[PDB]
Parts: C-alpha cells; structure tokens; sequence
RNA sequence: GCGAAGGCCGGGGGCUAGAAGGCGAUCAGACACCACCGUAUUCCCGGCCGUAAACGGUGCCGCCCCGCGGCCGGCGCGCGCGUCCCGCCGGCCGCCCAGGGAAACCGGGAGGCUCCGGGCUCUGGGGGGAGUAUGGCCGCAAGGCUGAAACUUGAAGGCAUU
RNA sequence: AAAAUGGAUAA
C-alpha cells in the first residue's frame, strides 16, 4: 500500500533535481502536496506547478528551476511546541538564515517564519531547501 | 548544398551501427533491411556548421588540438591540422600526456577534437583531469561522456572520415571567412583519406 | 542583481561568487575540473565572419559524467537560438 | 569474501538442481558445480586412422564416433587439470577457449 | 647466445639515422670507422666500438629493406612525404553514386534538396 | 621557468587574486605560484601527525614516514595535502608542497544576526574522508570553534572562528579526521543558497586559459 | 525536442501502458463486422473475450481470443 | 498449516549404494584415508520429529531510480509478410551510469541518510562461559523452542595491501 | 604411494 504519498512524490522531485530533468513528474496527487507545491513555487525553490485531472488519482506536473538540494517530508508528522519550532529547526534547516520547515496550523499550510511572528505551532509536513 | 550533400551520400556518412542512447536518437534518422541504423543528414550539417562556429572561439588554434586513434582516420586529422592551424596528438596517446608538469609531450590544449571516444577512451577522460571542454564525431552507438558535442558519421570507411573532415574544414575555414565563404573548396574531398 | 551573501549593510560578504551551470544551475566548482566556461561563436553570415565577440556556456562537472552535456547543448543554444530546434 | 558472484554454481531461480556424480571422484555435485564438456572421438585412435578403413571390407565405412558429455566434479578436475586456477581479472571472462 | 645491451642499441640507432649512406649493409669495417669517427661520434674502447659496428651493419640491413621504426633518413621523409601527398590522378570517387540504399532518401527529402530524387534511383 | 600555463600567467599577472583562479576552477599544480599569490604571513602551517607506515618484504620491512600537514590563511583559505618519504622531515616538506596545491575556499557566513564581519561557517556544511562523518554547523557569536583539539586548529587556519562539529567515525585518526573537515570546508562553495540562484556574469572573455599575456 | 510531460507526443501514450500514461484509458474501441443482410455497421467489442452470435443466426461472429477478438467473415474498422 | 536430509513408530518390501560391524593392505600406530564384505538405512504406505551453509549468510509490502544486453510468458503496431523489427507489461539473469560503503563490492539495491523521519515485523550490543544450568512446554525417543547467572579475558572479529 | 613434530622469553 502507498503508505505516504508525498514522502515519494517529494523524494521523485528531488531525484529529478540531481539528475538535472527539468521536467519531473509525480504520479499519485493529494491536496497536501499541491499546498506544499504553492509554497515551495511561492519561495521560489520551485518554478511552478500543474495536475493533469485525469479521472482517477489526478497525475502532478512539477517544473523545477534547478536550483533545489534536499526536500523531504518529517512523518511520524509530531505536534511541534510554538515555543521550540527552533529545536526541530537546528536539526533540519542548514543554517538559521535560509530554509523552511512547513507546517500545519488552524489558520492554514504555513511555514517555519510565518509560525514564530504569529507565535503558533503545528504538525511538521516538510522540509524545502 | 545539393552537391555535398550528394558527396555526403557518397561518402556513406548517413549509415550507422547496431543502436543507439538517449541522445543519440535525436541524430537517429531509419532502420535498413538488415538493421544497422541510419543518421538525417540534417543533423550532421547543424552539428558540422555548429562545431565550425565554436571551433574559432580559442585563439592559437594549437590550443583546439586534435586527438586520434583510428587507423582508417589520423591522417584527415593530418590534413585537418595542416589546413587549420591544429596540432595532431595521434598514434599511441601517451596517457597523461595533458598531466605531467615535465611530460616529453607537455599538452594543455583549450578545446578538444576527436576522432570518437570509444576508438580511444583516454583522449575523452583526459578531458575531465585537465579542464578541457571536448568534442568527437560519434557513429550510432555513442558513449558521449565528457564531449560538449558530437557529430553523426559513419567513422567506417577512410572515404567517410575524410568527407565529414573535408566539410568540416570547408566550413571551419569558411565560417571564418579565411578561404572559400561557400565558394569551391581550395582541397578536394579525397585529400584528407588515409 | 545583487548575487551573494550580505551583512546587515547589504553590501556582497562572501569574497568570491561560483558561476552557475547553465543547465542544471549548481555552482560551478572551486576545485571542479570538468565544468568549462567553453565559448560558442555567432556568425555574421552575410559578413560570414567571427565578430571577436560571442556567447560561452558553461557545462556543469556533473553533466559532463552523466553524457547529457551533448544534448544539453543543443537545447542551450535553442534558447539562444544560434542552433536550429 | 565472495570469490565469484555466481557462488560456484549456475542455479538460478530453482533452489534445487538434480545431482550427478564425478566421472573420476565419484563426488555427488549438483548439475549446477559440474564440469560437464562434451566428448566427440573417433572410437579406434587416430593413429589407427585409415588402417582401419583399409582393412575394413564394407565401402564407404565411416569409423563410429561416441559422442558422450563428460560430467566431473569440481575437486577432481582442478587435479586433472580440466580447468585451472584464474586470476581476479580473469575470473569474469567466459568465451570457451 | 648474443642479445645487445641498451647502450649499444640506442647509440647504434643514432649512427644509423646520422648516416645511413655513410654505414655499409654488409662491411663491418667500414662502419667501423664512422663509430669511432671522432666528430661523427666516440666509442671509448674498441670492442665497444666493434659491438656497435656489428649492429649498425645489420641495421644497415634493416633500414636497407623494409626498415623497423625508430630510425629517420633524409630520403625516408621526403620519399614518404611524395606518396602521402598525392591525390588520386583525378577523384574520380564522387561520380554519380547510382544505386540507392533504401531509406537514404528520405533523409535528402527532409534536408530541402533532393540528390538527384530518382535519377541516382 | 614558470611551468603551467596558469604559472605563467600568474607571474604575468594576467590572472590575478587566487579567488579569481578559484573562480574558474583553473587545476593549480606549481608550488611556486601560491607562495607568489599570497605573500601574507606566508601561510601558517601544522604538521598533524607523521605516522609511520611498513611493507614487510623478505628479510627486512621497508619504514617510509606518511605525514600530513594544515596549511592556511584566515581570508576563507584551508590547504590539507600528505606526503610519505623514507626521511621523516623530507615528508613533512613534500606534504607541504601537496597542501598548497589543494588549498581549498571556503565560504564563511553570517548567523541569524549578521553584526559585523563573518566568522561563522556558511550551513551545516558536511563531508565525509574515509569512515569519519563530520559537519561542520554553524554556532552563534560567542561559540568558537568545538572540535576535537587537532580538528579545531585546522578550523582557525580556515579562519572560521565560529563553528559546532560532531565527527563520528574512528575520529583517532588524525589522517582521515582532518581529511573529511578538509572535505567539509571545500565543500562551502559547492553548496549553493537563493542569493547564489541569481543568474548572471557569462563574461565569456574572461577565461584564465583564453588569456595570454 | 524540448517535449515535456504536460503535452507528450500522441504516439508516445500510445507506445506506453495504458495505465503508464499521462491520461490513462481504454486501449480497446469497437470494431464492426459484416453479416448477411448487413453493408451498415454492425459494431462488436473489438476484445470480446466471450461468444457474439450472427444476428438472427445460430453461428457465431466473433472467435474468442484473450487479446482483440478474430472473425470469420468480412468486417470494418473501428466506427465508420 | 507446510517444511530437504537423517532419525523414529507400525505395516510392508529389498535391487543398488551403504551409518555400525568385520576384513585386507597402510604406516611408529592407525581400529583413519584406499580396496573387499555387509546390518540399519535407501524404497513404499499411514504416523511422529521440526532441523540445515533452510543462503542472495541480504525480512515483508510501497515507490522513484542509466544504459547495453541474454532468456522467458503472454500482448500489441507498422514492415513484406519473417517464428521479422519496435517494443508494452510479469519474471529469470549478466555488465554496470550515478550513488553508497572499512573494503570485497550492491547498483531490478547493499542507491535515493549525519543534507538522517512511507509503514509493519524480528534480531543484536567486546570476546569466552553459553545455547550452558535451571524452570517450564512440546516430543515415543533422539532432541527442539524459550533461556540464565556466577566466573574469566584483551583482544575476539570484517574486508583489503605487502 | 608413504611423512609426525618443534619448548618461553625478547630480539
């Protein structure tokens, strides 16, 4: 069974981005992986997005500038404390200055810096850099 | 041209070998009866003319030397230094002969020419080890690892290396407006044979 | 554009910048050895000669052990347009 | 360390080959790590070439040839020098010499 | 049994390519001469001086037919230089090729010029 | 003479600045060229850890001495090569000479608070030389360099004064400990970050082997 | 050629599994057959893996096969 | 639930090999190896037993991952029309691009990890003592499964190079 | 065809 669907989907987009391939591709689309592409496109880690509405699991375009290194989905996905985002931060961000860790709050999909201006946490989806 | 491209024809350059790779297919023009395979002669013009044009960008054209270890070839490579101002590395390689601060044969070239690289494989690895960008005219089966570009060509026949040599040059010298500029070539097809 | 990592002033910090590759855009290497700033040269045509100045690309270490430098090429100059689609 | 990657044997996808035994030995090796070359003679040597032929009344009378396949074991073939001892580079090559 | 050593091979090599119309094919005496020839070159020693002379005699033999590599003669270049620049009489390679192979033509099809479309055909 | 064509240019001044040569990945391999580029201080030097090294043969075993030696400056410079010479000091000498061929830039960077001029590390970076992982992450103002005592020296000379390391490994040798750092610390420009994606230069004319004199 | 996955050459998705494609669908169409009083069209699955009968007759139109169905009589491609 | 081989229980069998046993040579002694003879066994039907270098010493599903291949089972499209050519899927395999690892080397993973987080399960923690003792439990037994401690010792051990 | 052995301790 497809246990987790992004977990692939992020680790085929990366595997893409060493081999160079311009054009990825991801086969099964969830609307946790669109936001976490909007974020990504919106940072500009990632150039676009689209989906191919075919009538069944909805196939994912991804376009990549190039410019990625690593991006990986963090399940078990833990609650993480407003307080200590920064502890899961030291572990998964190369260096406090650039990253972002995406995680999932009442008032919606939100990174690592929008989380500690509102002083809110949330279950960690990801890691983009 | 109507006549290179018949001497082109001549010169069995469209034919291949038995298959081809990801890049190659785009040079890949048709199967014959019996199965090697066939390169569009459109594809040798835009990588010939295009190896023309990048040929001129290193001054000192000793720097752009030309490598080979074909029997059937070496000797266009011969004229091909002699018509352009090239220096043959050929016959047994010297392996690191582009290495060795105190090599007998000292080579630093800026660009590379090569016959092809499976003929000979250190010409090409020597590419990497010396920052050198390096190109080779390949047939279908084509291990295109470390050449910038490569060019579709039967590499057979002594005929066909001399052909693809002959229009090379034509348009090297020409591109550069030296001789010729699409007027007949001042040699002949046939000089650069072995 | 303002490339490179800055202090709080803004001005560039980090000594010297790595060009990028122009296909896959990684910083060519400081001691890499196949990434090359190769040149390619545009013609005049009607001149039909070379006009002392032109486009260089540069070909990533990684592409050149891959192979796809080759086929990279023809797409890089398809944008620039010198080589035919 | 693994000498070989086929791990002296050629059994591919059974888990289990039919035994035989050496000619020489009489060792049980599985059909896998068997010698096993094909013998095709002449039945009297070929120093008795045409003498044979010559003393032979029926015309046209061609010497009988066995054509039996000899199946030796490991041991007993390295011994009888059947097949030697390669080198680490060597090993991967096969072409029958 | 008698195999040269390096120093009388290498050297021997030099007084063959430094002259060969000097040396002699068969007359080990009078390359003699031209190996201990001051100038022309020193053997200290004559067995030396033999040992070298025996070599450039059967050198001498070598170059004279079918010469091994190695060794370069003022006629050597310049003889090999006529054969190698000479082109065919007339080229008479291009004419028309006839005979055509059969999916060729499509590839001249695709190009804008036909090579003589059914003619060569 | 000056023997590559980089020597000569650099004697030239055609190329200038090593961070330019750097630039261009240009393979340096004359000794003399360093020492011509950067007359400052010199370059201050360690000499980690001359092992001894044995292949027994026959009667007696053979004694070569393999040593290697941390040759740097603090502008982002760390140059870690070995030799081995059955004289002891004659290894240190050709180790030096190998440490000035594989000096290696290193980025430095800046913390969350960019207050001044770098001494942190640039990310967490990371490289690993033989079983020894190591990364070097990047540690606030008042950390200085934790390492392991020789790993840390190594780390002054690079001229990062502000790093947090954890090697894990067989880390008692000193030959592949201060390797995979060397690893690490080279690393700093391969990595790239989104000022870095900015696309532009292509000079073109620029080419150190396209330069003559 | 620059052709990405958004727009892949038809013959490709054709070439590929039908579930390996960037829209996955049927490989299988309808095929026609001609009977006795019929020059109109007289559609049929293309893989009928189960018997068709002559309409109106006992015989049957169709043979069976695991891949598209065969015939015995004169027939006509897809839908006409 | 099934599970090679050997064992064992009750019937049968009984050719050949052949645990034991005798025997010759064999050597200092061989009661070992090599001959010769031979019971159990091998064979069969109903039972137990529950082990193997049970091996790919690589758990199980899941997904992406580079070219050259061989075989194999369906399954297609054009060619002249062949048991062709390109392949599409499920396997069987050889070389191996990345990439990994102490390396041998895996690369249809032993890759996509210190830039570590798809899920479920077992199992280990220096080397002996020790699969030992005992407490069970299962078995006709032989034994299997679970499973100690006291005590000792500085190396044991992997792949490599000379 | 027949061949077993070599104290400890440093070198």
């Amino acid at each position: 069974v497809r246990i987790n669907v992004l977990r692939d989907a992020l680790k085929s987009i990366c595997n893409a981005q060493r081999i160079g391939k311009k054009q990825v591709i991801v086969r099964p689309s969830s609307k946790v992986i669109i936001e976490f592409l909007q974020l990504m496109q919106k940072n500009g880690y990632i150039s676009d997005f689209a989906v191919v509405d075919n009538h069944r699991s909805n196939r994912i375009v991804v376009n990549l500038i190039g410019r990625l290194n690593k991006a990986g989905v963090i399940s078990p996905r833990f609650d993480i404390p407003a307080n200590d985002i920064e502890k899961w931060v030291v572990n998964l961000l190369p260096s406090r200055l650039f990253g972002h860790i995406i995680l999932t709050t009442s008032q919606g999909i939100m990174d690592h810096i929008e989380a500690q201006h509102r002083q809110i946490g949330g279950k960690v989806i990801g890691y983009f850099y | 041209k109507e006549a290179d491209v018949k001497k082109m024809l001549v010169a069995t350059t469209h034919l291949g070998v038995r298959n081809i790779d990801r890049r190659m297919q785009f040079y890949i023009f048709d199967r014959q009866k019996d199965g090697t395979f066939v390169f569009n002669l459109q594809k040798v013009w835009a990588k010939i003319v295009f190896a023309a044009r990048i040929l001129v960008t290193i001054d000192d054209p000793a720097e752009i030397a030309v490598v080979a270890n074909r029997p059937d070839a070496q000797r266009a490579i011969l004229k091909f230094c002699k018509y352009t101002h090239a220096t043959a590395f050929p016959g047994r390689f010297i392996p690191g002969n582009f290495t060795n601060r105190m090599n007998p044969n000292y080579c630093e070239p800026r660009l590379l020419l090569v016959n092809d690289p499976v003929v000979d494989r250190q010409a090409i690895l020597e590419a990497s080890y010396v920052n050198i960008p390096t190109i080779s005219l390949c047939n279908s089966d084509a291990n295109l690892k470390f050449i910038d570009v490569a060019i579709p060509c039967n590499n057979k026949t002594p005929m066909s290396i001399g052909l693809i040599y002959w229009l090379l040059a034509r348009e090297v010298l020409r591109l550069k407006g030296s001789i010729s500029r699409t007027e007949e070539w001042d040699v002949k097809p046939d000089l650069f044979v072995a | 554009d303002d490339i490179g990592m800055k202090n709080s002033s803004g001005v560039v910090v980090d000594a010297y910048i790595p060009r990028k590759c122009s296909a896959t855009n990684r910083l060519i290497g400081p001691k890499d050895h196949a990434a090359v700033q190769l040149s390619v040269a545009r013609v005049n045509d009607k001149g039909k000669m070379i006009e002392n100045n032109y486009v260089t690309f540069a070909f990533c270490g990684a592409i050149r052990s891959r192979g796809g430098v080759d086929s990279a090429f023809m797409l890089l100059a398809q944008e620039h347009g010198l080589m035919e689609r | 360390p693994v000498k070989r990657r086929n791990n002296g044997r050629s059994k591919y996808n059974c888990g289990h080959t039919n035994i035989v035994r050496c000619q020489n030995c009489h060792r049980c090796v599985p059909k896998d790590k068997v010698i096993k070359r094909f013998t095709i003679r002449n039945i009297v040597d070929n120093t008795i070439a045409d003498d044979v032929l010559n003393a032979c009344v029926i015309q046209g009378f061609a010497i009988p040839k066995l054509y039996n396949k000899v199946q030796y074991c490991v041991s007993c073939s390295i011994h009888n020098h059947i097949v030697r001892v390669r080198s680490r580079e060597d090993r991967k090559i096969r072409t029958p010499p | 049994g008698k195999v040269r050593t390096k120093t009388i091979k290498r050297a021997a090599r030099k007084i063959v390519e430094n002259n060969y119309e000097s040396l002699k094919p068969k007359d080990f005496q009078n390359n003699k001469a031209i190996c201990s020839k001051r100038n022309v070159a020193i053997i200290p020693s004559k067995r030396l001086r033999n040992k070298v002379a025996g070599y450039v005699t059967t050198l001498m033999n070598r170059v004279v037919k079918g010469p091994v590599h190695g060794i370069s003669l003022r006629l050597q270049e310049e003889e090999r230089e006529r054969r190698d620049n000479y082109a065919p009489k007339k080229s008479e390679f291009d004419v028309e090729n006839i005979t055509v192979s059969g999916a060729t033509q499509q590839m001249i099809d695709s190009i804008g010029f036909k090579c003589m479309s059914t003619s060569l055909k | 003479h000056p023997s590559t064509k980089l020597g000569r240019l650099v004697k030239a001044g055609k190329i200038e600045s090593l961070y330019d040569i750097f630039k261009y990945s240009l393979p340096i391999k004359e000794t003399e060229i360093i020492d011509y580029f950067f007359p400052k201080s010199e370059l201050a030097e360690e000499v980690c850890n001359i092992m001894s090294v044995q292949k027994q043969t026959t009667a007696g075993q053979r004694t070569r001495f393999r040593a290697h030696v941390i040759v740097g400056n603090r502008d982002g410079f760390i140059g870690y090569g070995a030799g081995v010479s059955k004289e002891v000091a004659n290894a240190i000498k050709k180790a030096a000479k190998n440490a000035r061929l594989n000096i290696v830039p290193v980025r430095r960077g800046f913390w969350g608070g960019k207050l001044g001029d770098p001494h942190t590390v640039s990310s967490k970076l990371s490289g690993k030389c033989g079983s020894v992982r190591v990364r070097l992450i990047p540690a606030p103002r008042g950390a200085g360099i934790v390492a392991s005592p020789t790993v840390a020296k190594v780390l002054e000379f690079a001229g990062v004064s502000d790093v947090f390391t954890r090697q894990s490994g067989h880390s008692r040798t000193l030959m592949n400990s201060v390797g995979a750092v060397y690893n690490a610390l080279k690393s700093s420009y391969s990595i790239l970050t989104p000022d870095l994606w900015k696309k532009e230069q292509l000079d073109h004319v620029q080419d150190i082997r396209t330069m003559s004199l | 050629m620059n052709v990405d996955l958004l727009y892949p050459d038809p013959v490709e998705e054709q070439r590929k599994h039908k579930l390996k494609r960037l829209v996955q669908g049927p490989n299988s169409y309808f095929l026609e057959i001609k009977c006795a009083g019929c020059q109109d069209i007289v559609v049929v699955y293309s893989h009928a893996n189960t018997p068709v009968f002559c309409p109106g007759c006992t015989s049957q139109i169709s043979i069976p096969t695991g891949g598209k169905c065969a015939f015995t009589s004169q027939v006509e491609r897809y839908r006409q």
